[PDB]
């Protein structure tokens, strides 16, 4: 009883630190008695303890006497009336800032998140009174997962803890009696299913679990489901006739599939036939193809360069003048004594201003200040303030240079300099394909569109004129609006020409190097067409068409032209399949606006018409490789989501269109309320009723086939000023749109958690109900649904999508993550297609919004699985985690409300209005809606496991429904959302003998998927002769090989980052890519343009930058490592030829009884170089000096990183737009990025000039500069500023690499031309970096392998394969496996 | 040989002639052995 208490009187002021904040409270706890009193007392200690450890750490001053933010302010004399009230737990007042601390010890994850992101908004809120009151807030958090501090020791606050709960249970006997608050303070602080919560479930999981129980029969006998089946087929044959529809499964004609096509769209697109009026009409589509194809015909450009350098630390209208005189002056001093756009005088913003507004803001702005003696008064000082930015941040030689121009002016000059130069079609020749000039125009009429979200703000003649270099001659751009938004640009010449047009430059990265690999690439694919019956004049023809379609589809990048050649593989796939859906033209359809759209759709009919045309069937595998290459030649547009708002009402619209046609019950309540349990009883009704000719797409499932389904699985039968105005009257959503989204209240903070799971009802656990939010992810097509939830539910929500998965685990058909099951689908699926039989490689339609939660709750009360205690519960916590999934509450996103609001009252005040846009003025005439809750979700990947499991259930079961009727068992398999069906001989040979009754089996197996959720889409088809199961199509034999998918892909994402990691995604990607059949010459040529992205950022290229541009197709059987070091062998082709001797000697003798440790030490990076010395002394032969010191390279990162603790250890701690990222990363690369050994900064340009020109140091290159062809011993005096310092040897680090590569890779890696514990463990056995490797975790020579890794620092061959994935079979070409070293 | 068809009529169920790997139609092969020597489907000279 009070023994604890004497325990604690006792331990108090005798084991904790005695400190004065302390000792007020430590007095009354002692002093008092009673139990109740001596445990709020103690948490109240345990509470201030970590209060001010945590506050004096941080350096915060605690706040011992509880004053507030105010209080804080007003202490110090400045008066803030009106501010949040808050406590923070420390505070530190400066003269001009505010620091406010929150401290905070959570044991679950979860909560510890919430508190700290509910933390970190509270300190956010006040950032703006803060900084309009004159101050700042520096943001800090304390969140601690331990109770340790300064003021008690382990033991200590363990022992304190430990009594303060027994006492706790002493008193939670008395009356003492918490409900579940006292759950809080014991359980609380002190995954796999939690089941210490209690039952609160009662009167409404009744009827849910009793819907899921009326009607259904599931224990029928094995011949009672027999009997059954029959009497539901044969219900339907003999209904088919006159009743429903003629299965929506026609056979083709490829002619009539053609001419269907052809007439598509009769109203404009009507038929031009020939091929010359077809590309006539095509150089004039746009306005910028009338150039692409038009057959036209340095003391300054550097002075700009030092007058831009100094512009971005200051910007104002009052400046940019005289710092455009500086300009002007020097354009006075080079055509007198004798570029210019006649009335430009190119500024420093890339500006361009008029020599009119100039030499005309002086003699005011001077006038307002003796003429002629008036100037060099800012033409001087205004010199000598701008070299004020001199060797401060190393203001390099450009000085002196224009101290020569500026100061020739005079008066009787500047009034004539810019009254000297006073003077203020092309059509689309045809001819121009098989022409390289007419990409490499767009190669560089976008390079100078791209560069151009690069300007800045700036604040007629004021046009950001970029420039179009070219070979010699150069045409400008002329725009106005900067930023990433659309702009309406120019072109100029020698002449006017003004080719306006309108783009967005964020959509033109494709072409910005790429003229030698897509006239390749369109080179390449008619060489697979050199199909006989087109050896006549259509081989031009073809490819003039696919030319000027290339051309069409960069040049006017736009969705509609993505989507459109994106349809054109269901058309192919079709006229090469055997079945195809009735409703397939209106899948194909779009509507085509802005005439390139609609000369696209005239180029792929008469492509179409031509290859598909007659005497087909002779070459026809050759054909389709072509087509379905053609199709994927959509990727060369970019996937960057043209809108924000116009793609978030579509994601939405996908949402709300089919709770419009099934129920809906706009922003439910916490506790659900009749009305709820209304319209749910009502749902669950008619959900569960759908009768035996349904109307095909709505949902339901029907109790007499479902039921016969889950009784044929428990049976053993089935296994193995207008804007103004209007904004503010739209401004009204705030008075509509609230829809919501003693305790020891000091000690919330404190120990005690206070949100957490308690007795949980059947709808939601007591803390929320399973919110959500839902956004659009990225795609080609279509924007795909996305639903996130806070972490808490997504905690919740693993529990499902684990148990589901394992439990469908013990089933073998699915392939959606059993990675090792998709092998077998491929080699099934190949022996299949090798020999002919049917393929009905189906595709599901409608998988989101058709599958409900309801759906899986009824499969699962239902099976009969075994015995209990770990199976009769367990899923009584699948069963009621699927219950709080029912009632979900996904959240109407804020724009999409507020644009339905604004288009509401616009139209009210002031028709075509869809269907979810007439609900918000229904609800909006009232209450605003902010959140739905219906049972047909299936939160789109939410529950990708669960649907997965039940998809292949009930595949497995309608593949024994067509057993049992027709006489056949057809295998199937599924991915969740696609599927195949590998029907066998003997309903393969029906075919061709009577097609009218496979026809019935196709119009079958899609009626009885509409009895349950399954609705085959119109996109399926069944053919003799391709596949397609997860986008891996099949010709009879070998695979298509998508060529043009790949190198879109690695064209794209050339991501911000260190570039010896942006080349190092590149050397994945191109990996990736020759997997499949892009030929070598096209991954070369892949790699050069990411070197001349890099050489256009000015970066110097390192040979360690990108992989060798010479390939044998040898990406086979060769890492990282064996491109680096082949390249190396190459740039230092006869050094390289002892070292790799020496390196063969060393292998031999320190694999078997050698070395081992002693290499380390004579690894000997403990000091300089003269280790290869030491080590060619140790065990060779002669080994001069030349091979070490003479061969070097600059290294940026040798010291430290390059800003914007090894590479192997940060890789083992990472596992506990695009056009504005190479905007950016040419940007910091040619700034000071470069650091030096005493954390300074300099720039790559004043050590890349040193290093070869102020030294006697030889530096000519090979296309990539191996600087300092000596740096003889570096016996020098070393040190000059950095250039010596940072350059190593390369014959060294050609050493280490090819020896890493010969344990990892065999021994023929030096003759003449394994997961992340080991790495873990093996980094261990050196004991220095695991200090800081180890508490962030909350074989033969692999010792040799990871060390060698560890100090070079740039190079994987182990960090590899632990963090790229690579590639087990390779299809390579035959004239890439004879050239070979 | 393995599948019975021209490897390349992709249909035309069984007239045909045989090839080093695959069938070929009296057609077929004509249309091909006008414009070249090559089986361009089997990387085989054609036959005769
Ligand atoms: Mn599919
Ligand atoms: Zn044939
Ligand atoms: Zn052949």
């Amino acid at each position: 009883m009070d023994e604890i208490i004497s325990e604690l009187r006792e331990l108090c002021l005798n084991y904790i630190e005695q400190d004065e904040r302390l000792s007020r409270q430590k007095l009354n706890f002692l002093g008092q008695r009673e139990p109740r009193m001596v445990l709020i007392e103690g948490l109240k200690l345990l509470s201030r303890c970590i209060e001010i450890d945590s506050a004096d750490k941080s350096g915060c001053t605690h706040n011992h006497d509880d004053k507030s933010v105010e209080t804080i302010l007003v202490e110090s004399g400045i008066v803030c009336p009106g501010l949040p009230l808050i406590i923070p737990d420390g505070y530190k007042l400066i003269d001009n800032s505010l620091i406010l601390l929150e401290c905070f010890v959570r044991s679950t994850p979860a909560s510890f998140e919430k508190k700290f992101i509910e933390d970190t908004n509270k300190l956010a809120c006040i950032r703006e009174d803060l900084a309009v009151a004159g101050v700042t807030l520096v943001p800090i958090v304390d969140g601690r997962c331990d109770y340790d501090n300064s003021f008690m020791p382990e033991w200590a606050n363990f022992k304190f803890r430990d009594l303060l709960f027994k006492l706790l249970e002493y008193s939670n006997q008395n009356e003492k009696v918490f409900e579940e608050s006292e759950y809080f303070r014991l359980c609380e602080s002190l995954m796999d299913s939690m089941k210490i919560l209690k039952d609160a479930r009662s009167t409404h999981n009744d009827e849910i679990m009793r819907m899921c129980h009326e009607g259904i029969n599931p224990n029928m006998s094995c011949d009672d489901v027999v009997f059954g089946i029959n009497s539901l087929f044969s219900r339907f044959r003999r209904d088919l006739e006159s009743g429903k529809l003629k299965r929506n499964f026609q056979k083709v004609n490829p002619e009539g599939l053609i001419k269907e096509f052809s007439e598509l769209y009769e109203n404009l697109a009507d038929s031009d036939d020939i091929l010359t009026l077809s590309r006539e009409a095509v150089e004039s589509c746009p306005l910028m193809r009338f150039i692409t194809a038009e057959t036209h015909g340095t003391e300054y450009e550097r002075l700009l360069s030092m007058l831009n350098k100094v512009k971005s630390l200051k910007l104002l209208n009052t400046r940019r003048r005289q710092l455009l005189n500086l300009d002007v002056l020097c354009l006075s001093s080079l055509i007198k004594q004798s570029c210019y756009s006649s009335v430009n005088d190119r500024l420093v913003s890339f500006h361009s201003t008029k020599e009119e507004f100039i030499r005309l803001l002086r003699n005011r702005k001077k006038s307002k200040v003796r003429a002629s003696i008036s100037e060099f008064i800012a033409k001087i000082q205004k010199c000598l303030l701008v070299v004020g930015l001199s060797f401060e941040h190393y203001g390099l030689s450009e000085h002196l240079e224009q101290e020569c121009h500026i100061p020739f002016t005079e008066f009787e000059n500047f009034m004539k300099i810019g009254a000297h130069p006073i003077m203020y079609y092309n059509f689309q020749p045809s001819t121009e394909q098989l022409k390289n000039i007419q990409s490499l125009r767009r190669l560089s009429s976008v390079c100078l569109a791209l560069t151009n979200s690069m300007k800045t703000s700036s604040v007629c003649k004021e046009v950001f004129c970029q420039v179009i270099k070219l070979d010699s001659e150069e045409y400008h751009l002329l725009y106005q609006k900067t930023g990433e938004s659309s702009r309406c640009y120019s072109i100029q010449g020698p002449d006017g020409h003004l080719i306006s047009f309108y783009a967005d430059p964020k959509r033109f990265f494709l072409p910005i190097f790429s003229d030698e690999v897509l006239y390749n690439m369109i080179d390449i694919m008619i060489s697979w067409i050199r199909s006989c019956p087109d050896l006549k004049d259509c081989l031009t023809d073809i490819e003039v068409a696919l030319r000027t379609l290339l051309l069409l589809m960069l040049t006017n990048p736009t969705k509609r032209n993505q989507k459109q050649v994106q349809s054109v593989r269901y058309l192919v796939m079709a006229i090469v399949s055997d079945f195809s859906s009735t409703s397939l033209m209106d899948k194909l359809r779009e509507d085509l606006i802005t005439p390139a759209e609609k000369v696209v759709y005239k180029l792929l009919r008469f492509l179409i018409k031509t290859i598909f045309g007659t005497g087909e069937k002779v070459l026809l595998s050759a054909k389709f490789k072509f087509m379905l290459n053609v199709s994927y030649l959509c990727h060369l547009i970019t996937k960057e989501t043209p809108d924000r708002l116009t793609d978030q009402i579509k994601c939405f619209e996908k949402f709300f269109e089919p709770k419009s046609q099934f129920g809906f019950f706009v922003n439910p309540k916490e506790a659900i309320t009749p009305e709820e349990e209304c319209v749910f009883y009502e749902q669950m009704k008619r959900f569960t009723s759908k009768e035996i000719d349904c109307q095909h797409t709505t949902p339901g499932v029907n109790l007499e086939a479902f039921s016969l389904m889950v009784s044929s699985f428990n049976n053993g039968t089935l296994i193995f000023y207008e804007y103004k105005v209007s904004k503010l009257v739209s401004r009204l959503v705030i008075g509509s749109k609230g829809e919501e989204t003693m305790s020891a209240a000091l000690k919330n903070l404190c120990f005690y958690s206070e949100e957490s799971p308690t007795s949980y009802t059947s709808v939601g656990p007591d803390s929320g109900r399973l919110k959500f939010a839902l956004s659009y992810k990225e795609q080609v097509g279509g924007n795909r649904e996305l639903y996130i939830g806070d972490l808490r539910t997504k905690m919740f929500t693993r529990l499902i999508e684990d148990y589901f998965e394992s439990f469908s685990s013990f089933f073998s058909g699915s392939c959606l993550n059993n990675d090792k099951e998709f092998e077998n689908a491929i080699l099934s699926m190949t022996i299949n297609v090798r020999e002919g039989f049917l393929n009905y490689s189906m595709d599901h339609s409608k998988w989101g919004p058709m599958m409900c939660p309801f759906l899986f709750l009824m499969f699962l009360q239902n099976l009969k699985l075994g015995d209990d205690q770990y199976v009769r519960s367990g899923k009584d916590h699948v069963s009621t985690l699927l219950t709080w999934h029912m009632h979900k509450l996904v959240e109407v996103p804020f724009p999409v409300v507020n644009a339905m609001m604004k288009s509401y009252v616009k139209s009210k005040l002031k028709e075509t209005t869809v269907t979810e846009r007439i609900f918000r003025q229904y609800f909006e005439m009232g209450i605003v809606p902010s959140h739905i809750s219906s049972l047909i979700d299936m939160g789109q990947g939410i529950l990708h496991n669960a649907s997965d499991f039940y998809g292949l259930l009930s595949e497995r079961f309608i593949n024994y429904c067509i057993g049992v009727i027709f006489g056949e068992r057809p295998e199937a398999y599924t991915s969740s959302d696609d599927q195949i069906t590998l029907f066998d001989r003997r309903l393969s040979d029906l075919v061709v003998s009577d097609p009218e009754e496979v026809l019935v089996l196709l119009e079958f197996q899609s009626h009885l998927s509409g009895l349950l959720n399954k609705f085959i889409s119109p996109k399926s088809v069944a053919g003799r002769f391709a596949a397609e199961f997860k986008s891996r199509f099949y010709v009879w034999g070998e695979e298509v090989p998508l060529l043009t998918k790949f190198v879109s892909a690695a064209l794209h994402n050339v991501k911000c980052k260190e570039p010896h990691q942006l080349c190092e995604t590149i050397d994945t990607i191109a990996d990736q890519a020759i997997a499949n059949g892009v030929p070598v010459s096209l991954v070369n040529s892949i790699q050069r343009r990411t070197l001349d992205l890099l050489k256009y950022a000015n970066f110097p290229l390192d040979p360690f930058l990108l992989n060798t541009n010479t390939d044998v197709k040898d990406w086979l059987d060769g890492s990282r490592g064996y491109r680096i070091q082949r390249l190396i062998e190459e740039l230092c082709p006869n050094e390289t030829k002892v070292v790799r001797k020496l390196v063969r000697k060393l292998h031999h003798k320190l694999k078997n009884g050698e070395f081992n440790e002693e290499f380390f030490l004579d690894l000997f990076n403990r000091d300089k170089k003269e280790a290869i010395l030491q080590l060619g002394d140790l065990l060779g032969l002669e080994e001069d000096l030349n091979q070490l010191a003479d061969v070097n390279w600059l290294n940026l990162n040798e010291m430290f990183p390059l800003r914007m603790i090894p590479s192997l250890i940060k890789t083992l701690q990472n596992k506990l737009c695009i056009s504005s990222g190479f905007i950016g990363l040419c940007k910091t690369l040619g700034s000071r990025c470069v650091r030096n050994k005493n954390r300074e900064n300099l720039y790559i340009k004043k050590l890349l000039e040193d290093l070869t020109t102020d030294d006697h140091v030889t530096r000519v290159c090979n296309r990539d500069g191996i600087t300092l062809y000596i740096c003889d011993k570096q016996s020098h005096p070393e040190a000059h500023r950095d250039h010596i310092c940072l350059l190593r040897p390369l014959l060294w680090d050609y050493i280490c690499i090819s020896l890493s590569n010969s344990f990892e890779l065999g021994v023929w890696v030096l003759a003449e031309p394994k997961v992340n514990l080991n790495q873990v463990i093996q980094s261990v056995r050196r004991l220095y970096p695991k200090i800081f490797e180890d508490q962030l975790l909350p074989i033969k020579f692999l010792d040799l392998c990871v060390l060698i890794d560890i100090n070079s620092e740039s190079l994987s061959l182990i960090s590899h394969v632990v963090k790229w994935k690579r590639d087990e079979h390779y299809t390579v070409l035959f004239s890439d496996l004879a050239n070979s070293h | 040989l393995g599948p019975l068809s021209c490897k390349s009529c992709w249909q035309k169920f069984d007239s045909l002639v045989r090839c080093h790997d695959h069938y070929l139609c009296r057609h077929c092969l004509n249309l091909l052995l006008s414009v070249s020597d090559r089986c361009p489907l089997c990387k085989y000279p054609l036959p005769t």
